[PDB]
């Protein structure tokens, strides 16, 4: 699990990094990343899905 | 100067939403008419003086 | 149309009332909405162009 989880903070941290120096005007950005990905019906975008 | 002598009424539609209670509602897989539907905020976002 | 009531219009508002028919509804049973509730995330390809500074992601 110890090498799971580093697995997983390492992509989410590195993808935030590039993903937080785009421009609000623009299709995917900040804000609106998650939904056009998620093809399912949650109750709400967070833990997980994010 | 005939035109501006007489107020004319600006017609502000009345403030009602129900998201905050059912918010299973609006999900991540939203109804849309028109595809260009996210265009005049991405707009005014990055150009507001325009 | 028109209506009037204390000497004035009064107005309909809200929604366009449709012409509710027994398959209408019966359709989205037929249809179930039977796309397995299964959440398949797909991913975005990120595009480098002239300024380099700002990101752009694309949908393929």
């Amino acid at each position: 699990l110890f090498y799971h989880s580093v697995a997983m903070i390492e992509s989410c941290y590195v993808e935030l990094g590039n993903v937080a120096r785009v421009s609000d005007s623009d299709a995917i950005n900040k804000y609106t990343f998650t939904e056009l990905s998620v093809q399912g019906r949650p109750v709400m975008n967070r833990g997980i899905i994010v | 100067s005939a035109w501006f002598i007489n107020a004319g009424m600006v017609n502000m539609p009345t403030l009602s939403c129900a998201n905050g209670y059912y918010p299973a509602l609006t999900n991540v897989n939203p109804y849309h008419r028109l595809d260009t539907w996210k265009d005049t905020l991405n707009h005014w976002v990055a150009y507001p003086d325009m | 149309a028109a209506m009037f009531s204390r000497n004035k219009p009064l107005y309909m508002t809200g929604g366009s009332v449709r012409t509710i028919a027994t398959g209408n509804y019966r359709d989205a049973a037929e249809r179930l909405r039977a796309m397995d509730e299964t959440l398949r995330l797909k991913p975005f390809k990120i595009t480098e162009k002239l300024d380099f500074r700002v990101a752009a992601y694309a949908i393929p």
